[PDB]
């Protein structure tokens, strides 16, 4: 059950939904949503971690995580 | 930041058919001359379901480059009708473009791409294994998606 | 008319208690002697919602392209590629 | 009659965009798209003009009731935008373009950059796609670019647009060789943009 902890709402959810146009979901994006942004946190979480085991600080704050993030890659809707 | 600096792609003779050779226009710049390889890749996405059907389709090693603007047409072939998962078959679907500086991705530009019947009654009731010689592949220029991951560049 | 909305820029969209027992879980997988600034914490939420609404604008995309309007996950997989990072 | 009386409107609601008068061009909006989408419906592309303008005023009109003429404005700007990407002439493309240039200024005044860096982006998409290499829309929306990217501390990014902007007023003025003193007097805006861009 521990494995089932969630950190957004099925609100949330949708409320994101929306607002990036979206007009209806299929059951399943909750599910899907949910596990897409484990992922990205798992991704995250190490690389601030890491940084926080390299700057040799114990209570990691966001200087950590911004490094962490531009370490994950933007997304950009053209070239110029 | 980046050495190297993505100004364009352009997608040429879209829509066409399944079959066929892609053809992108490319135009980077970089910021000094470069010592070690520019490697561009073209990928086809051939299911959503798993990166495992990822198929590179062509790749070309530069280096080294010099600086300044440059421009090359990427061509690819057809990706591979035998390796595609016949779900992910007709439908939408991604190409990408990525480059590599010495083994480093950093960036990433990306297309969807709407695959369709044409024939009439196909698109109406298609067949159960997918007719690829029928099929039409329309890249999205309109929406293209650049990710930039930032590299060692020294 | 059913077209995109937007955020107001006051807070999130996002509760910070249920968001990070989710952190701390992830995070005790790895170790299991570790603590998070309330900054850190709020800085992965907003890393968090801003990941989830660019998704939203490309897998309304690729699902707007086949004739559709209920999205299904694999435009969720698919616009994740597009991107691209697995 | 409707077509008639709504493309007078949407005259002297521009007319009233030159007069300084903000809510005057908003009612002359208002109206004119309550026509048309009376008329041909909220779905309808001949709505577009009127919903973009109309969008366009209630921006101006926000300058603390600001955020609901956001909502408004936004609504109708995001209509416009899709009117237009449905059409696929030049006119509407860079039409959607104008409304995705609108939309991302809806959103610095919202301060919500992360999505006006996006309009704007999708402006220059479009724009880029149509107009030509010294076309003067290209530097009116990579100076709005840098600045939002300013605001979103990026200030790198910032000056990089800066620059592709000067640079597109400066190889314009080399076919205007074989509005001068027009480019000559608005680059001290943009350098002086450039110089505290990264000064933080």
């Amino acid at each position: 059950l521990r494995d089932n902890i969630q950190g957004i709402t099925k609100p949330a959810i949708r409320r994101l939904a929306r607002r990036g146009g979206v007009k209806r979901i299929s059951g399943l994006i909750y599910e899907e949503t949910r596990g897409v942004l484990k992922v990205f946190l798992e991704n995250v979480i190490r690389d601030a971690v890491t940084y926080t085991e390299h700057a040799k600080r114990k209570t990691v704050t966001a200087m950590d995580v911004v490094y962490a993030l531009k370490r994950q890659g933007r997304t950009l809707y053209g070239f110029g | 930041m980046a050495k190297v600096s993505v100004l364009n792609v352009a997608v040429l003779e879209n829509p066409s058919p399944f079959h066929s050779p892609f053809r992108f226009e490319i135009s980077f710049e970089c910021s000094e001359a470069l010592a070690d390889d520019l490697e561009w890749k073209i990928i086809y996405v051939g299911s959503a379901e798993s990166e495992e059907f990822d198929q590179i389709l062509d790749s070309v090693l530069v280096g080294p480059v010099p600086a300044g603007r440059h421009m090359f047409v990427f061509q690819a072939d057809a990706p591979n009708p035998s390796l595609i998962p016949e779900t992910d078959a007709v439908g939408v679907t991604v190409v990408l473009i990525t480059c590599t500086y010495h083994g480093q991705e950093f960036i990433r530009v990306g297309y969807y791409v709407n695959n369709e019947y044409l024939n009439p009654e196909l698109r109406e009731n298609p067949p159960m294994k997918p007719d690829f010689s029928q099929l039409q592949r329309n890249i999205l220029a309109s929406n293209p998606r650049v990710t930039r991951f930032h590299i060692n560049w020294d | 008319r059913e077209i995109r909305r937007y955020q107001k820029s006051t807070e999130l969209l996002i509760r910070k208690l249920p968001f990070q027992r989710l952190v701390r879980e992830i995070a005790q997988d790895f170790k299991t002697d570790l603590r998070f600034q309330s900054a850190a914490i709020g800085a992965l939420q907003e890393a968090s919602e801003a990941y989830l609404v660019g998704l939203f604008e490309d897998t309304n995309l690729c699902a707007i392209h086949a004739k559709r309007v209920t999205i299904m996950p694999k435009d969720i997989q698919l616009a994740r590629r597009i991107r691209g990072e697995r | 009659d409707v077509d008639s009386e709504a493309k007078k409107l949407l005259g002297l609601g521009q007319k009233h965009l030159v007069m300084g008068d903000i809510p005057a061009a908003v009612n002359a909006f208002q109206e004119a798209a309550s026509l048309l989408g009376k008329k041909y419906g909220e779905t309808a592309n001949e709505c577009g003009e009127a919903f973009f303008f109309y969008g366009k005023s209630l921006l101006e009109l926000a300058r603390e009731e600001e955020i609901g003429n956001l909502e408004l404005a936004w609504d109708m700007l995001d209509l416009a935008k899709i009117i237009f990407k449905r059409q696929e002439t030049k006119e509407a493309q860079l039409y959607a373009a104008q409304a995705h240039l609108k939309l991302g200024e809806v959103s610095v005044e919202s301060e919500n950059y992360v999505q006006a860096v996006e309009e704007f982006q999708s402006c220059l998409n479009l724009q880029e796609q149509y107009l030509e290499a010294h076309d003067r829309l290209l530097a009116e929306t990579h100076y709005q670019l840098g600045l939002a990217y300013g605001y979103n501390s990026q200030y790198d990014e910032a000056v990089a647009q800066f620059s592709k902007s000067i640079e597109v007023i400066e190889n314009r003025m080399a076919v205007l060789n074989e509005e001068i003193e027009e480019l000559k007097e608005l680059l001290p805006e943009i350098r002086e943009k450039i110089e505290d861009a990264k000064e933080s």
